[PDB]
Order: C-alpha cells, then structure tokens, then sequence
C-alpha cells in the first residue's frame, strides 16, 4: 500500500477479523472476570451486591 | 438457582397448615373457690348481710 508518501502493509482479510475478534473475546473475559468474583449471594436474601 | 428451589420447597412445607396444636403452658392452677370468696367479700364491702330466703 503507498499513500501521501507512506507505505503500509495491507494485510490479508482473515488476519484483521480475526484479530478483531480477539480483541471483543478479551473485553468480554475481562469484564466477565471482574464481575463474577463480585456478586454476593444469599439464598434468602437473593443476589446483593455490597 | 436448586438452592432457590429447594428453599421454596421448606417454606411451602412450613407454610402448610398443620400445626393443629397450640404451645400451652399452662400448670398454675385456678382455685375458683378462693377467686368467688374474694368477689364476694369486695362485693359486700361494709354491708351487714343476711341468710338466704
């Protein structure tokens, strides 16, 4: 690829979806992983949140 | 989400009507006989009585 005087790569198209996968998958485990550890549950009570 | 479950079941079981009794402590005993002489003898406070007829 050649632009205003720049040369770039212009890679193939499974390697930018795929990658852009990645990236959403590793959002979602992180938010997930942060979540998960925090809820409290009481079987009376229900689900709390402290 | 059993845990719910199973919860809901004890309280089902506890909520049904079957108790059919009552705690009843009870063993102090009434001696009528003493609560009527003492109604009357307040009854009859200063008041010269008579027989019956």
């Amino acid at each position: 690829f050649v632009c205003n005087e720049n040369i770039y790569m212009a890679p193939n198209a499974y390697t930018l979806l795929a990658t852009r996968m990645l990236n959403a998958t590793y959002c979602f485990q992180k938010a997930l992983t942060k979540i998960e550890k925090f809820p409290q549950y009481n079987p009376q009570e229900g689900y709390t949140y402290p | 989400q059993l845990l719910d479950v199973s919860r809901q079941i004890k309280s089902y079981w506890l909520t049904n009507s079957l108790s059919t009794s009552f705690p009843t402590v009870d063993y102090s005993e009434p001696d009528l006989e003493k609560v009527k002489r003492t109604l009357t003898k307040l009854q009859n406070h200063l008041l010269e009585v008579s027989l019956i007829e």
